[PDB]
């Protein structure tokens, strides 16, 4: 069939975060509280469009 | 009675009998035409139902 179509390293490309899980479950409430819109528009674009290439921004 | 009445009685059962060898001639036709391509009320074999499909969101997004 069709040849698939993903991203490339570039658009891949963004610095992370370097934090361990401890840290991570530390600060995780007050993410969750603090930083939910972006992650409820991230996760509600997850299930909408099932395709993980149509989410990286 | 006489034999107007015979010859008649004669018509109409030759009659039923023609058309009932119509209708049979028909309905092997039917039959045979919709086993080899299924698409009125006979020979409809089952499948799956989507009524017991889940549609709700799940654990993974991926689905």
């Amino acid at each position: 069939p069709g040849i698939v179509e993903l991203p490339t390293l570039e658009e891949l490309k963004v610095e992370e975060v370097k934090v361990s899980s401890a840290v991570l479950k530390a600060a995780a409430h007050h993410y969750g509280a603090q930083c939910d819109k972006t992650n409820k528009e991230f996760m509600l674009c997850r299930w909408e469009e099932k395709d993980p290439r149509r989410c990286l921004k | 009675d006489g034999p107007e009445k015979n010859y008649e009685k004669t018509l109409a059962i030759l009659q039923i009998e023609s058309e009932k060898a119509e209708l049979r001639l028909k309905e092997q036709e039917v039959r045979r035409l919709m086993r080899a391509r299924g698409d009125g009320p006979w020979y409809q074999f089952p499948t799956p139902e989507k009524e017991f499909i889940d549609h709700s969101p799940k654990a993974t997004p991926d689905n």
